[PDB]
């Protein structure tokens, strides 16, 4: 296909206000990238003489960018994509009370982020810069896009640019989850909640937003909200995209286990997350030795997933289950602390003394896991006649 | 790796793989006759505490 | 001993 | 003046060791650091001077100066420069515990290697972090007693906070009275006077004029005060 035909198609799509065709002609998912005729070095004259600005600069930059990616010049590709996003945002804020060009943004925005990653990887291979150099600039550009999309308050909701909000937020989250900067997600999370379209977005963007917010809440020890979000993200996830469902389970399992819900063996085997299996078997049993062995054996996987320190908080649940087992076996409301000391020594915990047992029981009672009090003079934990160990859901 | 991009932007509910009862909350009960509890009971009985 | 209240 | 600046660092180290004056030592070392930055020196001697300044700042208790020093020293260690990498990897974890930066601790633990975990300071810091995360004040203060190198200076900053949390958890459980001797033994207190001065401002009601123990039941209302 000659570049004249491509320019004519671009002009027809722009003049007809058809977002889908214009987005296709500028997105790298389209096969036209692979066309050798399309890739050219300096097609700026053709774009200038065919398309009015700022579309001319945007599409000339896109053509040189596809040439660069054909030559694998990812730094030049990222620079050209930044030029594309700037010119398109100018032409996008140009539109008044119309969001025909909303799909275009999506494609363009996505491409930028992807290129940024490769750019950073290139700078890792070249050794010039560190990791995340271009990702912050990518996040800045996407934040400008988000501001433009959220500024459209006067226009009617049918043709407002607010519909292009959540997608951009999701993109930002990805960057903010690759450079390990969670705090920057704080404004966006409220910005979505302020909008009245919090539930009117597409299913994919809503699911991605719920998953990211659930991850942030879990990392902030907000397991109730984290469960409320990740359950929705995992329930509404697309069946075809199994990788996303597994990634959501990776962060939903610790929250459910901390709140007292244990995954079945079938769920772990189905999604190939067998690494949790033994861990689960410990927590529901009160086996501290098994929990330590399973956390050490799968230490690398949990360290990579970033949930090792969240997983280690299951030791409190393991303590509660072990002490509940001791209470059930002894069948007495007034339990000598030496019984819990014996149980702890059975789990091969290093240098356990009665003082550590008292400390663990005091922490459990303070946290609400146990309803009782430890008489120190007699060294006896007196537990309640009714509801000695309340269910983990209420705690 | 990172969260993927869904192929279809909207899919209603027919494409939502529904997992039924994958979470159990009945583990927390008075069941104290399994293998691990029997081992712990033997260990405790070795030091008294009938 | 008195029980927890 | 790069080679003789090592002798200058030795001189200021002697000044800190004998005179024990933080003002002149800190000022001179800040000037030394800014002289190093101007020349762009990033060798092992830069690691040495940053380590010395951080260790000096820890003794005075100025956590902000130490925070800047360790933040720059992470970048200095990133380029595999010889030095006490374990000692100052422990202090990063301790400062993250002090500032309750739970997000930073995960990333810091991710990059830990076997050699670092074998270091006594890193092992002590990791054990202290585990005890603090699980709320095990007995093990926490047992580790806080025998702290290696300068690792105790970081823990001295949130020792009072953890002591208040532990005392809340103790009063909530220990009934009808909590012996003050047990409180001073478990919370890693030296002398009875220190423990008495610690628990006096809380306004807890005791059991009798002798104050042999604190009355938890009548002090439950004071838990929200501290």
């Amino acid at each position: 296909i000659t570049i004249n035909q491509y320019l004519q198609q671009v002009y027809e799509a722009i003049d007809s206000r058809d977002g889908a065709s214009c987005a296709e002609l500028v997105s790298f998912k389209h096969p036209h990238v692979a066309n050798p005729r399309l890739q050219m070095a300096s097609p700026e004259e053709k774009c200038q003489q065919v398309l009015e600005p700022p579309y001319d600069e945007m599409f000339a930059a896109h053509l040189r960018c596809t040439y660069a990616v054909g030559n694998h010049d990812f730094i030049e590709a990222y620079k050209c994509q930044t030029v594309i996003v700037q010119s398109f945002l100018r032409a996008f804020q140009a539109h008044k009370e119309e969001n025909w060009a909303l799909p275009v943004m999506y494609a363009v925005a996505l491409d930028l982020r992807v290129f940024a990653n490769n750019a950073d990887q290139q700078l890792v291979k070249k050794g010039k810069s560190k990791v995340g150099d271009m990702l912050e600039k990518a996040a800045e550009l996407l934040m400008s896009c988000f501001r433009v999309c959220a500024s459209d308050t006067r226009a009617g909701i049918e043709d407002s640019k607010k519909w292009g909000m959540l997608f951009l937020v999701n993109q930002l989250f990805k960057i903010y989850f690759k450079i390990n900067k969670l705090h920057l997600c704080k404004p966006l999370i409220r910005a979505i909640d302020s909008s009245n379209l919090k539930d009117d977005y597409s299913t994919a963007q809503r699911v991605t937003y719920k998953y990211y917010v659930g991850r942030k809440a879990m990392f902030d020890s907000d397991f109730k909200q984290a469960e409320e979000y990740l359950s929705f993200a995992f329930e509404h996830c697309h069946r075809s995209s199994q990788k996303n469902k597994r990634m959501i389970l990776i962060y939903l399992l610790p929250v459910k286990m901390l709140l007292g819900h244990m995954p079945t063996v079938e769920l772990l085997k189905k999604y190939h997350l067998m690494q949790f299996a033994e861990v689960t078997r410990a927590v529901s049993e009160g086996n501290l030795l098994l929990l330590h062995e399973a956390l050490a054996k799968h230490e690398a996987f949990f360290i990579r997933c970033g949930i090792f320190l969240i997983l280690e908080k299951l030791k409190i649940i393991t303590y509660r289950n072990l002490f509940k087992k001791v209470y059930l076996l002894l069948k007495t409301h007034q339990l000598s602390l030496d019984a819990f000391l014996v149980a702890l020594k059975f789990m091969q915990v290093e240098d356990v003394d009665i003082d550590e047992v008292q400390c663990i029981l005091a922490n459990l009672i303070y946290m609400g896991h146990v309803k009782g009090y430890i008489s120190h003079q007699h060294q006896k934990l007196v537990v309640s006649k009714q509801n000695p160990f309340p269910p983990l859901s209420t705690v | 790796d990172e969260f993927e991009e869904f192929p279809a932007e909207d899919w209603a509910g027919l494409d939502e793989d529904e997992d039924a009862h994958v979470w159990e909350d009945n583990w927390d009960d008075d069941n104290v006759e399994d293998d691990f509890s029997n081992q712990l009971r033997a260990e405790l009985e070795k030091h008294g505490y009938k | 001993l008195l029980d927890y209240e | 003046p790069v080679a003789v600046l090592k002798k200058s660092l030795c001189m200021v180290k002697c000044h800190w060791k004998e005179k024990q004056d933080y003002a002149f030592a800190c000022e001179q070392m800040k000037s030394i650091r800014q002289d190093l930055t101007v020349q762009g020196i990033r060798t092992e001697f830069t690691v040495e001077v940053y380590e010395t300044h951080a260790r000096i700042a820890l003794e005075k208790g100025d956590h902000e100066e130490f925070n800047q020093c360790q933040t720059q020293l992470k970048s200095l260690y990133a380029e595999n420069l010889p030095g006490n990498v374990g000692e100052f990897t422990a202090y990063r974890i301790l400062y993250y515990i002090f500032t309750k930066n739970s997000g930073d601790i995960t990333t810091e633990l991710a990059y830990l290697t076997r050699e670092l975990k074998a270091d006594p300071c890193v092992a002590h810091a990791l054990a202290l972090r585990t005890a603090w995360a699980l709320g095990n004040y007995h093990r926490f203060f047992r580790l806080y007693c025998h702290a290696p190198c300068m690792s105790g200076y970081l823990v001295d900053k949130f020792a009072d906070r953890e002591r208040k949390v532990a005392l809340k958890a103790m009063i909530k459980t220990f009934r009808p009275a909590l012996p003050v001797s047990y409180l001073q033994a478990e919370l890693a207190f030296e002398g009875e006077a220190a423990c008495r001065a610690f628990l006096e401002p809380l306004g807890l009601a005791y059991t009798g004029p002798d104050n042999s123990s604190i009355d938890c039941r009548l002090s439950l209302a004071q838990l929200s005060a501290f």
